[PDB]
């Protein structure tokens, strides 16, 4: 038994999706299709079945009026469809087969991953975290860079094009309520070498194609 | 419809019973089922019918449900057992299921660890682009809940704060950032802006000033 | 002082396969078993080594409801000591059972026209089962010297079979829904009476 579903999604406020869910190793029309929403930092929400046999789906209060459970049972495939997407429509959706309330939920699709952000694509900019008596401790000193607001996801930070990666540590980004991301990348070195060996970090964000490489004093 | 109360994070030692507890208006009438769900991957089943362990679950994985709240019992906790843990009911007449809240357990099998704090005052650079963020890393601590305050001078304030979830770093150790969005006219009027991390009652603020 | 649930367990709307069986586990309830015999709508209701209506008067520590879907044609097999493909292979009563099988006729809503095959039982296996022993393998099965390898042919058989129940099939080739409750004892304490 397998269920393998779609690639992750998306999408503008008000768009369309549909995630597919082809199973294979048993018979399609003989067991209930599920499908179970989880949002970001929430718990699994039950959202409703289609009967692989008549058709029939039942929507749980909650789900009704812009989803659509189908199938297609010529390639052993479910879908769901979502109209007028909204922003807390965001979350990761799995299928997921009944045998029966026995095994229920017993056999599930790896998850096919739904964002809904009305952000546009978009490079960071990278401000210096300078060094100074507030980041000075014994010996050692912190500095680094602010690789603030950028639109989608990833991006990667390196120092002196990657000659330094002794105490570096590159921090989990933020979404922050704009809907663009902003993460920091810290080093601490000797404060006895501020003055004549230099810090540059890198920045690549490939989504966007910027590359920027940034002193800090 | 039906409703299902289970606690958010529960705290077991490495190797002990852990219980979780899964309310509901008496649930000891109908099946409940549970689930464990690593991060990033897709739910398993681990106990079906209350009590009944499907194959390939160690046998330390046994439920119960009477009454209100049904239980799932881990015998011998182990340290890849850190998971969040859901409580699933099917109702008979209505042919809906509900799940539950979630529950992250959690193995206490790592020493408690203070968090390192280093707080950034905003660049000159930043506030020419008529802008400016204080930044405040924290890191190397254990567990990963920690609570964030900001203050100027000493009023608290709540506005423009974006903090991560806790996210474990390469040492088994926790990291957090949090980004304090400020006007340059707000950052100046005050004579210093505190970070304050509270963890595990312990506390560490940085302060920083125009 | 609660009321027990065996309204979840008999009016449930969809059953489960006879080789996949469910054990709603009873416990802290009261139960009038006197109104689920007079129900009159049952086909059979034999129970075994106790009296249907000497039930009322009487206490368990635990009652285990289980049910499952099965043709009339062998409902006569939820029995002690007998023999049969689901005596055998899917669902076994002990020669000591204690407690009452209770069966009625469901063609009206376990059957499709264009037909129904969501119920199961299993065909195949090497050995019986052991009491209240649930198999829900679905490992092929072996029937040459030479392996499988999860790959069906010859000598290698999926375990399982699907019940083929039409409204127009016999009344014995047609679908009973199956409740066995099975009574166990005190010494530990009581929590099931009426
Ligand atoms: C099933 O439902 C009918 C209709 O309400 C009721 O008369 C009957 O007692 C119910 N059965 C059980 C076992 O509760």
């Amino acid at each position: 038994v397998q269920l393998v579903q779609s690639g992750s999604e998306l999408k503008k406020p008000g768009a369309s999706v549909k995630v597919s869910c082809k199973a294979s190793g048993y018979t399609f029309t003989t067991y209930v299709m599920n499908w179970v929403r989880q949002a970001p930092g929430q718990g699994l929400e039950w959202m409703g079945w289609i009967n692989t046999n008549t058709g029939n789906p039942t929507y749980a209060q909650g789900f009704t009026g812009r989803f659509v459970f189908s199938l297609d049972t010529s390639v052993s495939t479910a879908s769901l469809q979502i109209s007028s997407l909204k922003a807390e429509d965001t979350a990761v959706y799995y299928c997921s087969c009944e045998i029966t309330t026995l095994g229920g939920m017993d056999v599930w699709g790896q998850g096919t991953t739904v964002t809904v952000s009305s952000a546009s694509t978009k490079g960071p900019s990278v401000f210096p975290l300078a060094p100074s008596s507030k980041s000075t401790s014994g010996g050692t000193a912190a500095l680094g860079c602010l690789v603030k607001d950028y639109f989608p996801e990833p991006v990667t930070v390196s120092w002196n094009s990657g000659a330094l990666t002794s105490g570096v540590h590159t921090f989990p980004a933020v979404l922050q309520s704009s809907g663009l991301y902003s993460l920091s990348s810290v080093v601490t070195v000797p404060s006895s070498s501020l003055g004549t060996q230099t810090y540059i970090c890198n920045v690549n964000h490939k989504p966007s194609n910027t590359k920027v490489d940034k002193k800090v004093e | 419809s039906y409703v299902l109360t289970q606690p958010p994070s529960v705290s077991v030692a490495p190797g002990k019973t852990a219980r979780i507890t899964c309310g509901g208006n008496n649930i000891g009438s109908k099946s409940v089922h549970w689930y464990q769900q690593k991060p990033g991957q897709a739910p398993v089943l681990v106990i079906y019918y209350d009590s009944d362990r499907p194959s390939g679950i160690p046998e330390r994985f046994s439920g119960s449900n009477s009454g209100n709240t049904a239980t799932l019992t881990i015998s011998g906790v182990e340290a890849g057992d850190e998971a969040d843990y859901y409580c699933q009911v099917w109702d008979s007449i209505s042919d809906h299921r509900v799940f539950g809240g979630g529950t992250k357990l959690t193995v206490l099998g790592q020493p408690k660890a203070a968090p390192s704090v280093t707080l950034f005052p905003p660049s000159s650079e930043e506030l020419q682009a008529n802008k400016a963020t204080l930044v405040c890393l924290i890191s190397d601590f254990y567990p990963g809940a920690v609570t964030v305050a900001w203050k100027a001078d000493s009023s608290p304030v709540k506005a423009g704060v974006e903090t991560t979830t806790p996210s474990k770093q390469s040492n088994n150790k926790y990291a957090a950032s949090s980004y304090l969005s400020l006007t340059p006219e707000q950052w100046k009027s005050h004579r210093s802006y505190s970070c304050q991390v509270t963890h595990e009652g312990s506390t560490v603020e940085k302060t920083v000033a125009p | 002082t609660n009321l027990c649930p065996f309204g979840e367990v008999f009016n449930a709307t969809r059953f489960a396969s006879v080789y996949a069986w469910n054990r709603k586990r009873i416990s802290n309830c009261v139960a009038d078993y006197s109104v689920l015999y007079n129900s009159a709508s049952f086909s059979t209701f034999k129970c075994y080594g106790v009296s249907p209506t000497k039930l009322n008067d009487l206490c368990f520590t635990n009652v285990y409801a289980d049910s499952f879907v099965i043709r009339g044609d062998e409902v006569r097999q939820i029995a002690p000591g007998q023999t049969g493909k689901i005596a055998d292979y899917n669902y076994k009563l002990p020669d000591d059972f204690t407690g009452c099988v209770i069966a009625w006729n469901s063609n009206n809503l376990d059957s499709k026209v264009g037909g129904n095959y969501n119920y199961l039982y299993r065909l195949f296996r090497k050995s019986n089962l052991k009491p209240f022993e649930r198999d829900i393998s679905t490992e092929i099965y072996q029937a040459g010297s030479t392996p499988c390898n999860g790959v069906e042919g010859f000598n290698c058989y999926f375990p399982l079979q699907s019940y083929g129940f039409q409204p127009t099939n016999g009344v014995g080739y047609q679908p009973y829904r199956v409740v066995v409750l099975s009574f166990e004892l005190l010494h530990a304490p009581a929590t099931v009476c009426g």
